[PDB]
């Protein structure tokens, strides 16, 4: 049988956006 | 540290100072023994403004190179720029002590002891200048009548 | 406040002093026999029997270097470029490619068109070209006339010039325009060559370029 | 199903899913495309779970056994910038850069990684 190639993961660009912001405003912090 | 180098150089030429540096700190730490490199940095800090640091780093390149002629260099133009004659004046003398046949070491130390006020100084030193290099001349004879 | 703006935008007796213009177009001269501090400025190799081409070659590179000499932007290679036809020998790159050997030629109608089409408004200030009287009697261009505009539809004359004799670099600034700023401030300029020296019918171009303003490791 | 609870933003029932197809697959056949899958998801979901050290063990597994992934450096790029591992961050954060040139947030999260890294 042809098994269908399973399906991926991916990384989302909103959820680096929201990490690289988050380390802005830790950076800011102190 | 070559690739940082070459990138805090391409971000020089932009513009994006504050890049640069950002680049250069890095090319440092990469590498804490240079002298160019700790120069290139202080430069890009008083493209910034910060002209203490900029000194810091400059004296702390000097100390790990005492024999370093751009270096002297550089701190006879920021002491040109910072209004420090006083000890611009030995700099600019242990640089063109360094350097005796270059053109460019006599033009400064005697733009020096002109700017000092002591005019057989600078008269002197401008006219080694000319007789050394014709190529620039046109900048050594304007010193020359501004002088006399 | 809106008013006095309104005043500020829309001068209506302010500004026109007599309406007595002269309509007619100026026209510059070119030549080199005669010394002149303006002419010094606008003619940059200097006045001088024809040098022999390694003598315009020769010079031809001088002059690259006393315009590059002076703190100048070159952005010669930052706008789009599109002349009237070509004739499958020689593209624009050969006269936007600073080398006197090679050049572009056109061959199509007698009024030849070279467009200068810019994507950004960018401010000019120095125009220089390169003329060949004896290398290029033939092809050489003697009537020149340069439009200015922010876009192909409001294209408008400019400048007259009119071509005797100039073996070399020919350096235009622009200060009729806009005598406060002393640059010229447009995005569409293009050029015509009507019609060549003794009656000819093709023009060559060897060089071009445009000019704006604003130890190491290996 | 694991796949299908991620995307329904119902991360637990997915993680222990794949934790069973994992264990279920663990003992034969590591490659093949699937185990490969198995722990790119599973690591995907441990990241979203915000437990990261088994995530960056399951990554750096497919890293061993695949290294032409533009994406797997990346998310260790992300991974080690979450972190205070700065360098690591970097050294794949440039690999990435190297096996596709033309990322959109990798120049961001690298101009991100060099300006903390210098003003650490």
């Amino acid at each position: 049988m042809i098994r269908r190639a399973p399906t991926t993961l991916q990384l989302s660009h909103d959820d680096v956006t929201s990490l690289i912001d988050d380390l802005n405003e830790q950076k800011l912090k102190q | 540290y070559n690739a940082y180098y070459g990138l805090g150089t391409s971000a020089m030429k932009l513009g994006q100072y504050e890049e640069a540096l950002l680049y250069f700190e890095k090319a440092r730490s990469i590498n804490p023994v240079n002298v160019v490199l700790i120069c290139c940095c202080g430069g890009s800090l008083e493209k910034l403004g910060y002209k203490e640091k900029a000194l810091q780093y400059y004296e702390l390149a000097c100390h790990l190179q005492p024999t370093s002629s751009l270096s002297k260099y550089k701190m006879g133009q920021l002491l040109y720029s910072m209004t420090r004659y006083n000890v611009a004046l030995q700099t600019f003398e242990e640089l063109v002590k360094l350097v005796p046949d270059d053109a460019t070491a006599h033009y400064l130390l005697g733009q020096t002891y002109r700017i000092v006020g002591r005019k057989k100084d600078a008269i002197k030193e401008l006219t080694v200048a000319m007789n050394l290099d014709p190529k620039g001349n046109q900048v050594i004879i304007d010193e020359l009548q501004k002088c006399h | 406040g809106i008013n006095k703006v309104l005043d500020h935008l829309a001068p209506s007796e302010l500004i026109k002093p007599v309406k007595s213009c002269h309509n007619k177009p100026s026209v510059l001269v070119l030549d080199d026999r005669i010394v002149d501090a303006a002419t010094k400025d606008l003619y940059v190799n200097g006045f001088q029997q024809n040098p022999t081409p390694e003598n315009l070659q020769h010079m031809f590179h001088q002059g690259i270097e006393i315009l590059d000499s002076a703190r100048m932007i070159n952005v010669t290679h930052l706008a789009l470029w599109k002349p009237s036809s070509f004739k499958l020998g020689n593209p624009v790159d050969f006269a936007l490619d600073d080398n006197y050997d090679t050049f572009w030629q056109s061959d199509g109608g007698q009024p030849h068109q070279l467009d200068i089409m810019f994507s950004k408004r960018m401010d000019i200030c120095v125009m220089a070209i390169f003329f060949s009287m004896i290398a290029d009697e033939s092809y050489a261009p003697s009537l020149v006339k340069v439009y200015a505009g922010h876009s192909p539809s409001d294209a408008r004359f400019y400048k007259m010039l009119e071509v005797r004799n100039v073996n070399g670099w020919v350096a235009l600034r622009f200060l009729d325009n806009r005598e406060d700023d002393q640059l010229l401030k447009c995005q569409f300029i293009r050029l015509l060559f009507p019609v060549n020296h003794e009656n000819g019918k093709d023009t060559h171009l060897r060089g071009i370029r445009l000019y704006v303003p604003s130890a190491i490791l290996r | 199903m694991g796949v299908m609870y991620f995307k329904k933003n119902e991360f637990v029932k997915a993680k222990k899913y794949l934790k069973k197809a994992l264990e279920v697959v663990k003992d034969l056949d590591p490659s093949s495309r699937t185990t490969i899958s198995i722990q790119l998801n599973l690591g995907h979901t441990y990241r979203k779970l915000n437990e990261n050290e088994i995530a960056i063990k399951c990554f750096r597994c497919v890293l061993e056994k695949n290294d032409k992934n533009s994406e797997i450096h990346c998310s260790l790029g992300y991974l080690y910038l979450k972190t205070k591992k700065l360098q690591k961050a970097i050294d794949h954060l440039h690999k990435s850069l190297y096996l596709k040139p033309n990322n959109s947030s990798a120049t961001a999260l690298l101009k991100n990684a060099l300006e903390l890294n210098v003003t650490l």
